[PDB]
C-alpha cells in the first residue's frame, strides 16, 4: 500500500508542485519530511503546517493532519471524493516557534491608574515596555520584567483614548478627548515636543508605521481617526499633519495603518473607507454594506466588524465588492484579530462568544464557548495554535486552536479584563473592578 | 382611482392612552353591584377592573392593525411611497412592535384576573390590581415613541398622489423651468389639480383628456425625475423609481431655449441616461415651445434624436409648442396613441 | 438687489436659474456661462452669488473672499473644524501672510488703517 500525494500550495508563500509517493505505512512527520525535502525547506525546526480538504460540515470530524496516512487514505471523512482515495490533499503554511517549560506563581500586579480605562500596548519581543493609557489622563510606561512603572507621561489635557507604540519602543503616541496626539520618548517620559494639532474632537483611534520601508522620503507615519469624522497621517519625526482624510460623515472608530501606502477607516457612518494617504488625500473606495456603526478592522483582504453583527470580508485592492458576509455572531464584535495569517481570522463579540473564521472559504471553523460574558480583547498566542481571550468574568482563557476547545482559565475574584497583549513569554491584562492590578503572567 | 393608504386611522399617544382606560374603569367599578360573598364582591370589582384595563388598551392596538393594508401587501408603485418617508426596514420593525404589545396586554390581563379570582386575601386582592394598573402604565409609556412615529406617518400617507399605475400614464419630464406645468394644463380638458408628493419640489399637476370613452391620465415630474437621480439622497432616489411603476409612457419634453436656465447638452444627457431603461414602455419624445427655440441648441438636439448614429429612442419627434396651443391636440393624440394603440394589439 | 444662491460648478438647474429668471434679462446660459467659469474650485459650501441685471448684461457679487483669500494663502480648502479654539486641521496663517491679505482687502473693505484691517479679517480668521 503507497499513497500519491497531491500538494497545492495555500497563500502566496512557497511554491512546489510535483506529486511524490511515499508508502502508506508512514506518519504525518515523515510525511512532512518528505514533502518540505521537495520544497527545498530544510527538516529543522521548521514545524511546517498542514490543513487538507476543505468541507467538514458533516456529522463527523473531518480530516485531521496527524492520523497516519493509510487511514486517510481509505477514509478522509467520507471515502473521500472520486478524486482523492487516491490523493490527500494538503496545504502547507509556517509559521510557528515553541516555547517549553510552562512554570506559575501569581502574576505581579501593578497598580495604577486608580480607577480609570481604555488603552493597551506591549512591545512584543525584546520589550519588556507595556504601555498603559487612561482616562486618567495620563499613560504610564512598565517594565514588563520589574513591573514597576518606569514613567508616567503627564502631557495631556484630558482623557487617553488610544495609543501606538514603535518596535523600538523609543517612541509612544497618545490620543486623546483634549483633540491631540502627543508623542513621546518612552524612556525619557519626556514630549517629543510632538504636539499634533488639527483634530476638532477626541482622537478615538490610530494605526501607526512605525518604521517606512520607503526610501527616506518617506518616514514613518501614525494615521489617526477622530470622533470629528477625518483622519490624519502624521510625521512622528516632524511633528506635522502630512495629510487630511475627509469623506467620513459620523465618527472614525477604527483604522488600519502600516499598509505604507493603504489607509483603512471604519466609522459610525457604517461605512469603510480605503484611501490613498499620498499627496492627494482622496478615497479610492467606500465600503457599503454594513447596517449599522462599524466598530472593527483588519487590513490584510479588509475585514470590517460592526454593531450589526455581521463581519465583512473585502476582496482584492480595487473593486470594493464584498467577498463575504460573515454572520452568526449575536451582537457587536469588539475585536478581531486577521492577519495574512493564513486569511485565519479570530473574531470577539459581546455575545460571549469568540469565532474562528477561514477568510477565502467563509466557513466558521469553530467557535469557542465557555466565558460567561462579552468577550473584550483577543490574540493568537502561542500562534496559530493558540487563541487567548478575555472577558468581563475576569478570565483570560487559553484556547486550542485547532480543536477550538478550552484548554484552561487564568482570573478569580475581581471584575473584568479590558484588554491583553500576549509575547510568546507572557501575557499583560489590563484589568478594572474595584481593587484594581494589570497582571502579568510569565510562562 | 384612490389611495389604499388613507384609510387607517390616526393613533392616538400614550398620554391620551394612560388617563382614559383608568377613567374608564373608575367609571365601571362604581357602577357595578357585584353579587355574592362580601369578599367575592370586592374581587369582582377588582376583576371589572382589570378587564376594562385590557379592553382599551388592546381598542387603541386594534386600530393600528386595522384600517391598514400593510406595506408588503400593496402594489409595487404604492409601497415605494410609504418606504421614502418612514424606511420599510424601520417600518417591519414597527409593525410588529403593535402586534407584540397587544399579545403582552392580553397575557398579562389573563395572569391578574386569575390570581386575583384565586385569592382570598382583601389586601392582596386590592395589591393585584394595583401592580396591573402598574405594568400596564409601563407598556404605553415605552411604545410612546414608535406610537409618534406611526402618527406622524399616517398624516403623511394620506396627502400621498392617488393615482392608478395599472392604467395608461403619460409622463411629463425634462429640466426644471421648461414649461412642462403649462404644457400639461394646456393638454387636459378640464382645469388642472394638484397632488401633494414628497421629495418633489413644486407638487405634481395632474390632468386627464379623453379620446373616445378611453380616458388617459397625465402627470408632470417638477424636481424629481428631473435632475440626476445619483445626485439625489436615498429617500429621493428611491422617489424617482416609484414613478418606474407608475409611467406606461414617458415623453419627454426639451427647452432649446435655455429659458429653462438649463442647456441643451445637460438635458440630452439625462434624457439619455433614463432612456435605455424602460425599454418596455413607449416613448415619444416632442421638442416644444418651438417658436421662442433658437437655432444653435438644435444642433445638439439633432445629434441625439434624428440622426441613426449614437443615442436615439427611434421616435419622430413633434414640433409644436403646446403652451401657444399651436399643435396641442395633435401631439396629445400622438401621445396617447403610441402607448394605447400598442398596448390594445400588444395584450 | 434680488438674490440668488449658488452652489460651485452649477449651471442651468431648473429649480434655482429658471424660477429666479435668467439674468442678462432673458437668456440664461449667458450668465450660466458667466458664473460657472469664475466659480473656482470644488463645490463646498454654497455661497452667494448675488444677482444685478443691466440691459442684456449680468454681474454677480460674490464674495465666498475675504476667507478663500485664507485659503489660497494658507493652501488649506476647510474652515475652523472644531470652532474658536483650535483647528483640527493646522491652518495657522503667519502675521506677514494676513496684511498682505489687508492690503488686497482694503478697496473691498473700509478699513481706515491696516492696521484696522489686519485685525478685521484676524477676527474672521480665529473663529
Amino acid at each position: 500500500p503507497n499513497v500519491s500525494i497531491k500538494f497545492q500550495a495555500l497563500d502566496t508563500g512557497d511554491n512546489v508542485g510535483g506529486a511524490l509517493r511515499v508508502p502508506g505505512a508512514i506518519s504525518e512527520k515523515q510525511l512532512e519530511e518528505l514533502l518540505n525535502q521537495l520544497n527545498g525547506t530544510s527538516d529543522d525546526p521548521v514545524p511546517y503546517t498542514f490543513s487538507c480538504t476543505i468541507q467538514g460540515k458533516k456529522a463527523s470530524d473531518p480530516v485531521k493532519t496527524i492520523d497516519i496516512t493509510d487511514n486517510l487514505y481509505s477514509s478522509l471523512i467520507k471515502p473521500g471524493y472520486n478524486s482523492t482515495e487516491d490523493q490527500i490533499t494538503l496545504l502547507y503554511t509556517p509559521r510557528a516557534v515553541f516555547k517549553v517549560k510552562p512554570v506559575t506563581r501569581s502574576s505581579s500586579a501593578i497598580a495604577g491608574h486608580g480607577s480609570t480605562i481604555l488603552c493597551s500596548a506591549f512591545a512584543p519581543h525584546t520589550s519588556s515596555r507595556m504601555v498603559t493609557g487612561a482616562g486618567d489622563n495620563t499613560a504610564r510606561i512598565w517594565d514588563c520584567d520589574t513591573q514597576t512603572p518606569m514613567h508616567t507621561l503627564k502631557g495631556h489635557y484630558n482623557w487617553v483614548l488610544c495609543v501606538s507604540w514603535s518596535p523600538d519602543g523609543e517612541v509612544i503616541a497618545t490620543g486623546s478627548m483634549d483633540n491631540t496626539i502627543r508623542l513621546w520618548d518612552p524612556k525619557s517620559g519626556q514630549c517629543l515636543g510632538d504636539a499634533l494639532r488639527g483634530h476638532s474632537k477626541w482622537i478615538t483611534s490610530l494605526s501607526w508605521e512605525p518604521i517606512h520601508l520607503v526610501k527616506p522620503g518617506s518616514k514613518p507615519r501614525l494615521a489617526s481617526s477622530s470622533k470629528d469624522g477625518t483622519i490624519k497621517i502624521w510625521d512622528t519625526v516632524s511633528r506635522v499633519c502630512q495629510y487630511t482624510m475627509s469623506g467620513h460623515t459620523n465618527s472614525v472608530s477604527c483604522v488600519k495603518w502600516g499598509g505604507q501606502g493603504l489607509l483603512y477607516s471604519g466609522s459610525h457612518d457604517r461605512t469603510v473607507r480605503v484611501w490613498d494617504i499620498n499627496s492627494q488625500g482622496r478615497c479610492i473606495n467606500i465600503l457599503k454594506s454594513h447596517a449599522h456603526w462599524v466598530n472593527h478592522l483588519s487590513l490584510s483582504m479588509m475585514v470590517t466588524a460592526s454593531d450589526d453583527y455581521t463581519m465583512f470580508l473585502w476582496n482584492p485592492l480595487k473593486s470594493t465588492k464584498p467577498i463575504a458576509r460573515m454572520t452568526g455572531h449575536q451582537k457587536l464584535v469588539n475585536h478581531v484579530a486577521f492577519s495574512p495569517d493564513g486569511r485565519y481570522i479570530v473574531s470577539a463579540s459581546f455575545d460571549n462568544s469568540i469565532k474562528l473564521w477561514d477568510g477565502r472559504d467563509g466557513k466558521f471553523i469553530s467557535t469557542f464557548r465557555g466565558h460567561v460574558a462579552s468577550v473584550y480583547q483577543v490574540a493568537w498566542s502561542s500562534d496559530c495554535r493558540l487563541l487567548v481571550s478575555c472577558s468581563k468574568d475576569t478570565t483570560l482563557k487559553v484556547w486550542d486552536v485547532r480543536t477550538r476547545k478550552l484548554s484552561v482559565d487564568l482570573p478569580g475574584h475581581k471584575d473584568e479584563v479590558y484588554t491583553v497583549d500576549w509575547s510568546v513569554d507572557g501575557k499583560r491584562v489590563c484589568s478594572g473592578g474595584k481593587d484594581k492590578m494589570v497582571r502579568l503572567w510569565t510562562h | 382611482m384612490q389611495l389604499s393608504w388613507k384609510d387607517i386611522p390616526t393613533v392616538a399617544p400614550a398620554n391620551d392612552l394612560l388617563d382614559i382606560v383608568l377613567n374608564r374603569t373608575q367609571r365601571k367599578t362604581p357602577t357595578v353591584i357585584r353579587p355574592g360573598f362580601k369578599i367575592t364582591r370586592i374581587r369582582a370589582f377588582y376583576m371589572r377592573k382589570v378587564k376594562y384595563t385590557g379592553e382599551g388598551f388592546v381598542e387603541k392596538f386594534e386600530d393600528i392593525l386595522k384600517g391598514f393594508p400593510n406595506i408588503n401587501d400593496v402594489h409595487p408603485f404604492h409601497r415605494d411611497l410609504m418606504d421614502t418617508l418612514y424606511e420599510k426596514n424601520h417600518y417591519k420593525i414597527s409593525l410588529a412592535a403593535i402586534s407584540r404589545a397587544k399579545s403582552l396586554v392580553e397575557q398579562v390581563a389573563r395572569d391578574y384576573v386569575r390570581l386575583l379570582k384565586f385569592g382570598q386575601s382583601l389586601f392582596q386582592c386590592k395589591q393585584l390590581k394595583r401592580a396591573a394598573l402598574g405594568r400596564m402604565a409601563t407598556i404605553v409609556k415605552k411604545l410612546r415613541d414608535p406610537l409618534a412615529y406611526l402618527e406622524q406617518v399616517r398624516q403623511h400617507i394620506g396627502r400621498l398622489p392617488s393615482i392608478d399605475p395599472n392604467t395608461r400614464t403619460l409622463l411629463i419630464c425634462g429640466y426644471p423651468n421648461v414649461g412642462k406645468s403649462s404644457f400639461l394644463r394646456c393638454i387636459t380638458k378640464s382645469d388642472v389639480d394638484v397632488q401633494p408628493y414628497a421629495f418633489t419640489t413644486k407638487s405634481l399637476y395632474v390632468g386627464h383628456f379623453d379620446y373616445k370613452y378611453l380616458r388617459f391620465q397625465a402627470i408632470d415630474t417638477p424636481g424629481i425625475l428631473d435632475r440626476p437621480t445619483e445626485e439625489m439622497n436615498n429617500i429621493e432616489m428611491q422617489s424617482i423609481y416609484a414613478i418606474a411603476h407608475l409611467r406606461s409612457c414617458v415623453l419627454y419634453f426639451m427647452d432649446l431655449s435655455e429659458q429653462c436656465g438649463f442647456t441643451i447638452e445637460a438635458q440630452v444627457k439625462l434624457f439619455h441616461s433614463i432612456k435605455p431603461l424602460f425599454a418596455n414602455k413607449s416613448v415619444m419624445v416632442v421638442i416644444n415651445k418651438t417658436d421662442i427655440i433658437r437655432p444653435e441648441d438644435l444642433d445638439e438636439e439633432r445629434a441625439q434624436l434624428l440622426e441613426s448614429v449614437k443615442e436615439v429612442p427611434g421616435v419622430e419627434i413633434m414640433t409644436s409648442s403646446c403652451q401657444l396651443e399651436e399643435n396641442v391636440m395633435e401631439v396629445r393624440n400622438k401621445a396617447c396613441e403610441k402607448l394605447l394603440a400598442s398596448r390594445i394589439e400588444n395584450k | 438687489y434680488l438674490y440668488l444662491r449658488a452652489v460651485g460648478g452649477e449651471v442651468g438647474a431648473s429649480a434655482a436659474l429658471a424660477p429666479k429668471i435668467g439674468p442678462l434679462g432673458l437668456s440664461p446660459k449667458k450668465v450660466g456661462e458667466d458664473i460657472a467659469k469664475a466659480t473656482k474650485e470644488f463645490k463646498g459650501i454654497k455661497v452667494t452669488v448675488q444677482l444685478k441685471i443691466q440691459n442684456r448684461q449680468a454681474a454677480a457679487s460674490v464674495v465666498p473672499s475675504a476667507s478663500s483669500l485664507v485659503i489660497t494663502a494658507l493652501k488649506e480648502p476647510p474652515r475652523d473644524r472644531k470652532k474658536d479654539k483650535n483647528v483640527k486641521h493646522s491652518g495657522n496663517i503667519q502675521l506677514d501672510e494676513i496684511i498682505e491679505i489687508a492690503r488686497q482687502m482694503r478697496d473691498k473693505s473700509f478699513g481706515r488703517t491696516l492696521a484696522s484691517v489686519t485685525k478685521e479679517i484676524l477676527g474672521t480668521a480665529q473663529s
